[PDB]
């Protein structure tokens, strides 16, 4: 594409530098150009594409939230007829969300998945395509919406297998896929009990583990069963 | 919402 | 453009939409669509049109500060030599920002200000034709940065003797422009003592004005008089 | 930075 003549370092450097500026846009079209380097990548970099994107499709999912909530005032009973124009901008903003997610899925697919043989880079890739066909999922009405919810829970439970036999239970990544897995439950899978189940055993399993963790560790660990803690409470 | 990360 | 197929009505629509949503992009690209289709623009269209593009570079200066920090820090001594691309992604964002300048200054010159009789229509663009001449001479370096910031100066002067002719001194276009104004001469125009002569002048105007007004006008006039008492406590 | 609108 248009970063096809930049360096790779170059690249990274420039999403470094949009993060910084808060153009999370440009940080992710940096990112994309990285990926199809066609290099594996580090640690540090798969924060980089997994934050540019993050905030990407996390502004256009707010923003459809809004879009879908006039629509829907719109279609209640005593409501005006205002014409196409609500629908129609909702639409332009779901099928650009749709478009980032289909970016994300395909550098997943092309690629990244089928070359990440480190748990720690093929449970946060597969971790990824099940945000991204949840994502999906969140927008979808058609015939395969049942196939998109299910194609966002294959991932997420193939990330999950692994993580329980190559991660500790207090390793970051593990507690956020988990964390991620347990919202899909809650949220699109119409299975609440399940969501529950899964934030009380991570966060349990987690507590029973800090003793093993340095400072720093411990830190990183315990943010995010804050999180989990914070769902249960949600829901609780 | 709840929380993702 | 891409709006030209729309309706009217319907950009109207859909910018006021995109502002609920916090799409700004979108917000000033219908309201562009909304000015190209010739038609004079309304007290409310004006604030629509405004308050998109001025979100817009507003995101843009944001981050081309954030980069310029950056890259002037870079040229310090003892400082590493990382290459060319702060530099160029600087540029980058910069280049983006005038085009957003010059879009804007083009709607007013093709046809906005030309058709603009009443004063509260011909000073609003004129504050605005001071405004983005101003935030391209706050990124000009070359042959013409005088010649920009004496674009920006002789907008604004215009606005003024028109302002101080045809509304009363707690107007809230006035006020603003004379906010604005001032920000010019202390920030561009190296005039603190003109930026601070004309805040007060102006706050001391609109303060002997203010018991001609309803509570609402009163309201509105008090928040920008504000703002100008605000940059008074800041610069002195 | 100063306030404008
Ligand atoms: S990768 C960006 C830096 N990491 C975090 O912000 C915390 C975190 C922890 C676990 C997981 Cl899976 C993610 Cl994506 C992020
Ligand atoms: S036009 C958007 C609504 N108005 C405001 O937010 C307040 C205000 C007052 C004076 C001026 Cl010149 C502007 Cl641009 C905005
Ligand atoms: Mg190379
Ligand atoms: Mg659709
Ligand atoms: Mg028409
Ligand atoms: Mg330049």
């Amino acid at each position: 594409g248009a970063m096809g003549s930049m360096e790779r370092a170059s690249l990274i450097q420039k999403a470094k530098l949009a993060e910084q500026a808060e153009r999370y846009e440009d940080m992710a079209a940096f990112m994309k150009g990285a990926v199809e380097k066609g290099e594996e990548l580090s640690n540090e970099e798969r924060c980089l594409l997994s934050v540019a994107y993050k905030n990407v499709v996390g502004g256009q999912r707010a923003a459809w939230r809004v879009l879908s909530s006039i629509e829907q005032k719109s279609n209640e009973e005593g409501s005006e007829e205002k014409g196409p124009e609500v629908r129609e901008y909702r639409e332009k903003v779901e099928t650009e969300l749709q478009g980032v997610c289909d970016t994300v899925l395909g550098l997943l697919d092309s690629h990244l998945i089928k070359e990440a043989g480190d748990a720690e880079s093929r449970v946060f890739y597969l971790k990824m395509k099940g945000d991204y066909y949840r994502y999906l999922a969140e927008v979808a009405t058609g015939d395969d919406k049942k196939r998109i919810i299910d194609s966002a829970r294959s991932a997420y439970q193939e990330a999950m297998d692994i993580s329980k036999k190559e991660m500790p239970p207090t390793n970051p990544i593990r507690l956020g896929l988990a964390l991620n897995f347990s919202v899909f439950h809650y949220e699109i899978a119409n299975s609440p009990e399940e969501a529950i189940s899964l934030a009380k055993t991570t966060f349990d399993e987690a507590m029973a583990d800090l003793h093993t963790l340095s400072e720093d560790s411990y830190k990183d660990s315990t943010l995010i069963m804050q999180l989990l803690r914070d769902n249960l409470t949600l829901w609780t | 919402f709840p929380a993702t990360v």
